[PDB]
């Protein structure tokens, strides 16, 4: 249907998807290393099995002057804390994960 | 002339922002009342009720039920109640943001 | 500044910036409630000082056909988990924290 | 003509990704190796090298450290190496990306 909104509302220059990834094993830590995820982690008590946030672009800009600029939609990241195996030990490091999709310009 | 109101909802859409659109029309005009699940839907700064600028000439409104980056646990049917004097228009809407294992 | 790069390199249409935020102590959660944050947490015997990374904008956006758009730059958010506070209910939940900044496009006219 | 390396690195800078702008010339061309705080820097997805087009008649050539999101673990001295026959030429520069806790 026609409604008002898809011409006045409020839209994104680049379009994104948020999903839950709980299948997550390998990630790049801070130092940039590829680290192991453990699926489970437990707070003095039972498990929580380990769920992570995450938003990508979704499949230029849109509202780009295409006279003066180039541009492209791009995965951006976010540090985030997770049970991890180090390479050898059992440790809670800061893992990269996509977190938004952001437009990147460029000259003409 | 007063008369009743109106109501209809459309299906959720993502923009910047989530977005459930009405209309509604009605005179006096309708005060809007969101439930979630058949309970009254509390809004806050990150879900809420927006209306465009009015159109010169006409009664009738359109907006927004506006939803900041809701999850899975905003997966629901959405109630949008417009009432005046004459009674009460209602319309709802699944919507769905996120799945959620 | 009269490297090439200032001319040829590629630009954010959204400037931020990022920092180690620790001194967190409210947040909202998942369900848009106003919650508690602690500032450790415990992670098998492993006392933690509770810190996150955000991201916000460095307060019209960058590269916009401003002919026919307004626009402005806004810092958007991540869930992450955290220690949280509801009543004496000390929990591992889901809070709303700044992770980027972008763009919005609304038409004019 | 030939004529040995020569190399010079600009102060960091934040665009979309983090750069630390060089320009290296030399005859023949340099090849080139990055040092964090004195030690051999592995470019990966990441932190990699990345050369402008080359202009219009000179052998200079400019470009960057590319750091993509960058934390203050790499916060530290960079140092570029320029080798060719003649010798090697090399610059040095710190860079903060972020305060740590």
């Amino acid at each position: 249907s026609s409604h008002p909104i898809f011409h006045r509302g409020e839209f994104s220059v680049c379009d994104s998807v948020s999903v839950w990834v709980g299948d997550k094993t390998t990630a790049t830590d801070i130092k940039g290393k590829e680290v192991m995820v453990l699926g489970e982690v437990n707070i003095n008590n039972s498990v929580f099995k380990q769920y992570f946030f995450e938003t990508k672009c979704r499949d230029g800009c849109r509202g780009i002057d295409s006279k003066h600029w180039n541009s492209y939609c791009t995965t951006t990241h976010t540090f985030v804390k997770a049970l991890t195996m180090d390479g050898k030990q059992a440790a809670w490091r800061f893992i990269r994960i996509d977190t938004a999709c952001v437009c990147v310009l460029s000259r003409k | 002339v007063s008369f009743p109101a109106s109501v209809q909802l459309h299906t959720a859409v993502e923009m910047h922002h989530w977005c459930i659109p009405f209309s509604v029309d009605g005179q006096p005009a309708p005060s809007l009342r969101w439930l979630f699940n058949g309970s009254v839907l509390n809004e806050t700064s990150f879900i809420f009720t927006e209306f465009l600028e009015p159109a010169a000439n006409e009664t009738v409104r359109h907006g927004c039920l506006r939803l900041n980056q809701p999850t899975h646990v905003n997966n629901g049917n959405y109630t949008l109640l417009a009432a005046n004097p004459f009674g009460q228009a209602s319309a709802s809407i699944m919507a769905a943001f996120m799945d959620n294992p």
